[PDB]
RNA sequence: UAAGUCGACAAGAAGAUGGGCUUGGAAGCAGCCAUAAUUUAAAGAUCUCGUAACAGAGCACUUGUUAAAUCUUAAAAGCAU
């Protein structure tokens, strides 16, 4: 089988690391390979930003990877100016229900889906449902919307 | 095997099943369970 | 109180159950066949999620690529590739043609109060057209000459049936080269422009679909025939044509 | 039953000869039930059964089918032997024609398996032996029944072929009651793809 | 079914006829993956006017090639023969490994 | 003028690239009109309730007639056919596609008390 | 329940998204908080396994094939084991 392969990384930070080495690095694939080939796909992304991607291994350890836009959570907390927690990282509400860490606006809500919608798996998707779908996650993190 | 006098299945797999029975005696409901052999039970003494 | 002779007036008698998904499904079914003029029958041999989002995806790409000069209202999203019930589906045909609601007696119905106010139940899923279709479908050479018996070969096994909500030919050779490309007449979208239709998981995914068939105004329509009728440009165009003469 | 309404569709070269009720005499019973003796035969061999009374063979030479059917649906004996006496049929029939065959892996390290031939103990003249080194400080040899065929094609492999499944699957699992396969190494006589769930450790 | 001993099919038949029915059903039985693992496939449409004999072609790996009539047999009879030639490779499989 | 950000704001943190800005928040009127109805789904002290909450339902009930204390079923469950009507036009085109989807939710919401109820009862 | 019940078999069982928190690690599946949406033939911020954590195999659920013309499922009661 071909097996599959979450992690996130950074920018331009692609190295035998925690993240990196042993997400990959058991499985037999060239771990220097991919770190040389991932700076070329990021080479113009802020140092530091996170970024998923989705390597794919066919077998024969032949591997191949599709980089993928930022995590939608941490587009929230980074565009609600929420406080930044421990580690240096912006953290949601701990409860939902009662916290609350931000309050994003509707337009700026429309920003945050067309950056999203540049993936091709999800441009088909129309934009007036995908804007509903980041509104469905601030409430899972503590973020009020305000018209 | 868990001879008991309620039996009961413990599982998807498990089957009722009246077996040794024959024209000298009337037999014992089981619970076979091809996935879990401890699902095994009897329901009766000999 | 309400008695029990009382019916609630959105749920008349049924043939069967109207809480399962058979009967609500039906219902669907039902006014698509009056909706929809054109409809397209496609065949999808189990394609995966990821690859029908791919399918689904080059039509809003491909569909929104066409003019709309006549001012018509934008119909650019109620054009779905959605997968129906073969069985169920089946028999939204029967009924549409074997059952006439004017051929239903209206009867005495019984409100909360009590009161008898006369009501028909011509609704597809009443004993009456159950009682129909049966009768009708009895003769079987009979029912080959109708459009039903043209159209029932073709449902069998899954089928994906595509929604036009008007006889666009313009918005038909968007979508007819993106499922069932058929060059010269109709070529595929580039690759120095459409990128997305030559990918990893869409190539596996149109491989996979197979123009059975379509029907049009209730009209048996072969494949061949379906290039006709996308090879016209507009609807307006032709008939204007026929004015010259 | 679902399966006694199915035709058994009777391939080319296979005869079905239907025989007419009879009783044999029994002084330890009264009253004993008329039976029906079906001769299977074909290219393989030929196979027999005494089927009850109350089924009923609609034998269809011309199509070459042969449905059953009993004289009551509500009695629990006819529904039963209904099903059965068409699971027997069809095995007859895709027996005397194709062949049944099993297959027995012998895994373990050590574990050998030889045909040969010993005279001394042959139930009939030219019984194969099937002889099993299977770790026990004697020689396990079985002979094979009269109208079955074995064969190794490697040491650790058995074939056995015979037109009577219940001989064939009976005979097998005599073989298999000598080392029943153990959910710690996988060690054991396994029959046709059968397969163990082994621990962790 | 098995399709894992099937190299390639090839099945020409006509939509509107009622005889390639059978034919329909046997192209959706094949997995979804069928074309990665390497099995070609090839679909010719017929036209309604004109309606030709369907025809079915099955190949498995030992070289056998086997063409079946959409006609007479329905579609619980094609997948009768398919498993039978199938099986056989799956036990001679094990025969000759290990 | 609805919106909380005016012309000019500058959205924070939104721009992943290096070799760019952040982006800018346009006009109210240039941005789409679904944006602005998308915000739709968002859904002693006990004493006082019945004193009045109790007192004024009844009022407005007005439990004279079974015309208000109908049962309403659901659209999940109904069987009155739905607005299709043959060769009626691209707006009743249109508007009969609306309510097959819209009967689409009704039984989509239908299956995930279903779903959550059975894992309920198999996790006591 | 021929609008194919029941059973079996074939495929699917998505995406925003590793929800947020916690934790050396918590990605449906240690634990806490939330669980209006979206898109679909259908798909719980997750019911049983599995992983150090991912991966992976099943279920709810969805389509198709086979196939029943007194033959589905459950309850209560009577007599038995
Ligand atoms: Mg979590
Ligand atoms: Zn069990």
């Amino acid at each position: 089988v071909e097996q599959v392969v979450k992690l996130i990384v950074g920018a331009g930070q692609a190295s035998p690391s925690p993240p990196v080495g042993p997400a990959l690095g058991s499985k037999g694939i060239k771990s220097m390979d991919f770190c040389k080939e991932f700076n070329a796909r990021t080479a113009h992304i802020n140092t530091g930003t996170p970024m998923p991607v989705r390597v794919t291994v066919r077998p024969d350890r032949s591997f191949h990877f599709d980089v993928r836009t930022p995590h939608t959570s941490w587009l929230l907390l980074n565009a609600a100016e929420a406080p930044i927690g421990k580690g240096g990282k912006r953290k949601g509400a701990s409860n939902p229900g009662k916290e609350v860490v931000g309050t994003v606006s509707l337009k700026h809500v429309y920003e945050i889906a067309k950056i999203k919608q540049s993936e091709l798996r999800l441009s088909g998707l129309p934009l007036e449902g995908l804007c509903r779908a980041v509104i469905y996650q601030a409430r899972s993190i503590g973020i009020n919307v305000i018209p | 095997m868990k001879v008991h006098s309620a039996i009961k299945k413990r599982c998807e797999h498990c089957k009722v099943v009246r077996r040794k029975a024959n024209k000298r005696q009337n037999g014992y409901l089981y619970i076979i369970c091809p996935a879990n052999p401890r699902h095994k039970q009897r329901q009766g003494y000999r | 109180r309400l008695p029990d002779d009382y019916v609630p007036p959105t749920q008349p008698p049924s043939a069967r159950p109207v809480d399962t998904r058979k009967s609500q499904l039906l219902r669907t079914y039902t006014s698509m066949l009056r909706s929809t003029p054109l409809m397209l029958i496609f065949q999808h041999n189990n394609l995966t999620a990821i690859e029908w989002a791919a399918i689904r995806r080059e039509l809003s790409l491909a569909l929104s690529n066409v003019p709309v000069p006549e001012g018509a209202p934008d119909i650019t999203s109620k054009i779905h590739l959605q997968v129906v019930r073969t069985r169920i589906f089946d028999v939204a045909l029967k009924t549409v043609e074997f059952f006439d609601p004017s051929t239903v007696e209206p009867t005495t119905a019984t409100t909360a109060t009590g009161t008898k106010v006369p009501a028909t139940y011509n609704h597809d899923l009443s004993k009456h057209a159950w009682k129909a279709v049966k009768e009708a479908t009895k003769n079987t050479e009979a029912v080959e000459k109708t459009v039903y018996g043209q159209l029932a070969p073709l449902l069998v096994g899954p089928v994906a049936i595509l929604t036009l909500p008007s006889v666009s030919p313009a918005h038909l050779g968007a979508a007819l080269s993106v499922l069932a490309p058929s060059p010269p007449a109709f070529p595929a979208p580039s690759r120095k422009k459409n990128p997305g239709y030559y990918d990893l998981t869409c190539q596996s995914g149109l491989q996979k679909l197979l123009l059975v068939g379509g029907r049009i105004e209730g009209k048996a329509f072969d494949y061949d025939g379906i290039k006709w009728v996308g090879g016209i440009e507009n609807g307006i165009e032709g008939l204007r044509a026929q004015l010259v003469h | 039953s679902k399966l006694g309404r199915t035709p058994l569709s009777i391939p080319p070269g296979v005869e079905i000869t239907i025989g007419e009720p009879f009783v044999k005499r029994d002084m330890t019973q009264w009253k004993q039930q008329p039976k029906r003796k079906i001769t299977v035969q074909g290219p393989l061999g030929q196979l027999e059964m005494d089927i009850p009374d109350f089924i009923k063979i609609d034998h269809d030479a011309e199509a070459r089918r042969a449905t059953l059917s009993v004289a009551n649906r509500d009695e629990k004996e006819q529904r039963e032997m209904w099903g059965t006496t068409w699971a027997y049929l069809n095995r007859f029939i895709m027996g005397v024609s194709e062949g049944h065959t099993a297959v027995l892996r012998l895994v373990g390290i050590g574990y050998r398996a030889t045909i040969d031939t010993r005279p001394e103990k042959e139930e009939y003249p030219g019984q194969q032996f099937v002889c099993l080194k299977l770790g026990f400080s004697h020689p396990v040899e079985m002979g094979v029944p009269k109208g079955m065929k074995a064969s190794t094609p490697q040491p650790t492999r058995i074939l056995l072929e015979g037109i009577n499944r219940e001989q064939v699957m009976t005979f097998a699992a005599d073989i298999r009651r000598w080392r029943v396969p153990e959910p710690y190494k996988g060690k054991g006589i396994f029959v046709n793809g059968e397969t163990i769930k082994l621990k962790q450790k | 079914m098995l399709t894992r001993f099937i190299t390639d099919v090839s099945t020409r038949f006509n939509p509107f006829s009622a005889k390639a029915k059978a034919a329909r059903l046997f192209l959706s039985f094949l997995p979804p993956n069928a074309r990665s693992n390497g099995m070609n496939i090839t679909t010719q449409l017929l036209p309604r006017n004109s309606t030709e004999t369907p025809l079915l072609y099955v190949k498995f790996k030992d070289g056998k090639e086997m063409n079946l009539d959409v006609e007479n047999m329905g579609i619980k009879s094609i997948v009768e023969e398919v498993d039978r030639h199938s099986r056989i490779l799956q036990k001679q499989a094990d025969l000759n490994d290990g | 003028a609805i919106s909380s950000c005016p012309a000019g704001t500058k959205l924070n943190g939104l721009n992943y690239f290096k070799n760019k800005a952040d982006p800018v928040a346009l006009p109210d009127e240039e941005y789409p009109e679904w944006l602005w109805r998308c915000l739709e789904v968002q859904k002693k002290q006990r004493r006082l309730a019945m004193k009045r909450a109790r007192a004024q339902e009844a009022k407005i009930l007005a439990s004279g007639d079974l015309e208000a204390l109908a049962p309403k079923i659901p659209l999940q469950k109904q069987s009155v056919n739905l607005p299709g009507a043959v060769n009626g036009g691209v707006q009743d085109a249109v508007l009969a596609d609306e309510k097959r989807e819209e009967l689409r939710k009704a039984m989509r919401k239908e299956r995930k008390a279903k779903i959550k109820e059975s894992n309920y009862l198999k996790a006591m």
